[PDB]
């Protein structure tokens, strides 16, 4: 296995590993429990961990739902970690080229994304963090400053006006 | 969620609360909270027996409150409000049927006992043959009312068209006097008055339901 | 219907290890107590001291999942496989790679080294399994015949030599020289992962979502079925006092004795601080050399060691 094929081999090997366990363990559907459509499930929720909304489809049996979320989780820490070498590769200087460039400027941006959503939510959450004490020193010393600067108030822009 | 209360699948918020990151995590799977009544159908397996009280005579009403939960429940619950009284048989087809239903006396009006009118449920088994059969009067698919016509006899032609509730087992004399009557051959209504006068529900299955549900609620608890 | 059961004292936890980066796919120990091996999805390649429980040592070696690993007892050597369509080699003093067996066609699920000839024995998703000549990468025989994935082998001196479990729900006996099947059996319904051999008894039992199954040597004659631990189960191991381990897919882990096949207890473990209770899992498990104390490598990066409990009497625990 080559660095070529390492995406798409690890991913075949992921969705068959998936095939093998839940689908011999789960059914009594014995028929076919639509296992593709298991699949088709499998790749929305990997979707929805990409782009950061809550994938959530209720009528799902609770153990098959508990199966796919060990897998996701499994790829998307893959992912990661496969982000966090390639980063260091490239910071590195050990090598380019122009996919693994593109790529990894994708990926690392996806991540920060959700960090910072997860951050905006988290102060609404939380509460501003400068509690009031400190917005009021801040704020009156910042007075006491420019009015001992003499300094006037910027007024909003006239319309008739010279410059 | 008691253990009763348990639904089939998760309520999701591990599932959400994973693939995202606004929300709050959570890592406990939580299963839901399964229903209500529906649940409560899960118990009432057991048939209605109602003694309809009309001025032609009593009629011995036969449900199956298992095959139709909502329909048979529907109508015990207008039965146990005794929404029926003063209502009358205002329809009247010579071989066809006798239909009412109405506190309006009308056949246009009427409630399901939420109000809401109901979902149609024709399975594979209710079939409008013989004579006796109890049969939903609603305008169209899922629409069901106040309205109810028995046959008196074998129509066919109203299978998956008219939810049966179960049967007429006492009254055929009541129900013959009935079938005797004269009805307007313009609105089919009949000259005498047919009205029922009273109820008596015998045996509410959804009250050995409920009895049941409760006592599981308090064994759990 | 059996005389009463033996008393097996029962297993606390008592140790976690926390390390890895990814599920820890399959864990092995020193001959000599002092040290176990751990191979892991995050394709690192892990040593530890079995005593302070301190990470003594790491290697990059693979691209993917190390799916199996096992260390010689004849030399010090390390063989891991993994689902990178490959198998490697260790010398451990110099800690390096010396050779890699190709031939597979697909990922490697397990493997062993055979107590006396110099051969391994790995198992594939490809449907098949080799032997291979410990040095000059020679693979004798592709024992062949399972319609699917080999999803494990074991081997042994005695006749025969070679049992191997699958996904296609049978088992089958090989002859190794001839390198030919001789044997099948195909009681069971789901796929077989999970088959180990008594040390003293000349039988061994195969685990499957139906029930373990118990079978005596060099036959396949069934003798005794388990049932109980109602779960996908992953490894089975037994101790010298007859108690035998399963490891399921969720998280619970179950114990009998070997004599009578009595569940005599059952342990559902408590998963890390980050991880989710669905990642929960067992992967594998190994008693140590002295087989006071067992290591169970755990579907959520963790490496959990439980000891027998010593505050244990007829009393404290009873047989039923």
């Amino acid at each position: 296995v080559t660095k070529q094929r390492v995406e798409s081999h690890f991913d075949l090997e992921l969705r068959a590993a998936v095939m093998h366990d839940i689908l011999d363990m789960m059914p009594e559907g014995i028929k076919q429990n639509k296992a593709r459509t298991i699949l088709q499930h499998l790749s929305e929720a990997w979707r929805c961990w990409k782009a950061n909304i809550p994938w959530k489809v209720p009528g799902l049996p609770t153990p098959i739902e508990n199966m796919i979320l060990r897998y996701v989780k499994a790829k998307a820490d893959w992912w990661t970690n496969t982000a966090h070498y390639n980063r260091e590769r490239i910071r590195r200087g050990a090598t380019v080229d122009k996919t693994v460039c593109k790529k990894n400027l994708g990926r690392l941006t996806r991540l920060y994304l959700k960090a910072e959503q997860e951050r905006q939510h988290n102060y609404l959450k939380d509460g501003p963090y400068i509690t009031a004490e400190e917005a009021v020193a801040v704020y009156t010393t910042t007075v006491h400053w420019l009015e001992s600067r003499r300094f006037s108030p910027i007024p909003f822009p006239p319309l008739s006006y010279k410059h | 969620v008691d253990k009763l209360n348990a639904a089939h699948y998760s309520t999701g918020k591990v599932s959400a609360s994973f693939t995202s990151t606004a929300m709050v995590p959570e890592t406990t799977h939580e299963a839901a909270a399964i229903d209500e009544d529906v649940l409560r159908y899960q118990f009432v397996k057991k048939k209605g027996y109602v003694r309809l009280h009309t001025n032609k005579g009593d009629l011995n009403l036969e449900l199956h409150c298992d095959l139709t939960p909502k329909t048979c429940e529907n109508f015990i619950r207008l039965c146990k409000k005794h929404y029926y009284d003063g209502t009358i048989f205002h329809r009247s087809i010579r071989n066809f049927v006798i239909q009412g239903g109405d506190p309006t006396g009308t056949g246009t009006g009427g409630e399901s006992y939420w109000g809401k009118p109901f979902k149609d449920e024709f399975r594979p088994n209710l079939s409008h043959t013989g004579r006796g059969i109890l049969s939903m009067a609603n305008s169209g698919p899922n629409s069901n009312r106040s309205q109810f016509f028995i046959t008196f006899r074998s129509c066919a032609y109203l299978d998956k068209k008219h939810t049966i509730f179960g049967r007429v087992v006492g009254g055929f004399d009541v129900l013959t006097a009935m079938e005797n009557v004269e009805s307007d051959p313009k609105t089919d209504r009949p000259k005498e008055e047919i009205r029922i006068d009273a109820t008596t529900v015998f045996v509410d299955p959804y009250e050995e339901a409920d009895a049941q549900i409760a006592q599981e609620r308090k064994t759990q608890l | 219907t059996m005389p009463k059961p033996q008393w097996h004292p029962p297993w606390k936890l008592y140790r976690v290890i926390s390390g890895h980066l990814g599920w820890v796919r399959c864990i092995a120990v020193e001959p000599g107590n002092q040290w176990f091996v751990t191979g892991s999805a995050d394709r690192t390649i892990k040593i530890w001291d079995l005593a302070s429980g301190k990470l003594k040592l790491s290697l990059t070696g693979h691209i993917s999942t190390v799916r199996g690993v096992i260390v010689s007892t004849r030399s010090p050597y390390l063989f891991s496989c993994g689902e990178d369509k490959q198998v490697k080699c260790w010398d451990l003093e110099y800690n390096k790679v010396i050779r890699h067996y190709h031939g597979h066609l697909s990922a490697v699920y397990g493997l062993d080294l055979h107590p006396t000839i110099d051969v391994l024995v790995t198992c594939s998703r490809d449907s098949t399994a080799r032997i291979w000549d410990v040095r000059t990468k020679a693979s004798v025989h592709t024992l062949s015949g399972h319609t699917n994935a080999v999803a494990t082998v074991r081997c042994q001196a005695a006749e025969p030599q070679i049992i191997t479990g699958s996904h296609d729900t049978t088992i089958r006996l090989w002859d190794l020289v001839a390198g030919k099947t001789r044997v099948t059996l195909t009681n069971h319904k789901k796929s077989v992962r999970a088959v180990v051999l008594h040390p003293r008894h000349y039988t061994f039992a195969s685990g499957s979502p139906d029930n373990i199954k118990q079978w005596k040597f060099p036959d396949g004659s069934f003798i005794q079925n388990l049932s109980g631990h109602n779960a996908i189960i992953n490894t089975l191991t037994v101790n010298s006092d007859g108690v035998l381990v399963s490891g399921a897919d969720n998280g619970t882990m179950h114990l009998w004795d070997w004599r009578t096949g009595y569940n005599f207890q059952r342990v559902h473990a408590a998963v890390q601080p980050g991880s989710l209770d669905s990642e929960s899992g067992i992967f594998a498990c190994a008693f140590d050399q002295s087989e006071s104390r067992l290591l169970t490598a755990e579907a959520d990066k963790t490496i959990k060691v439980y000891r027998e409990d010593d505050t244990a009497t007829e009393e404290t625990h009873p047989v039923s």
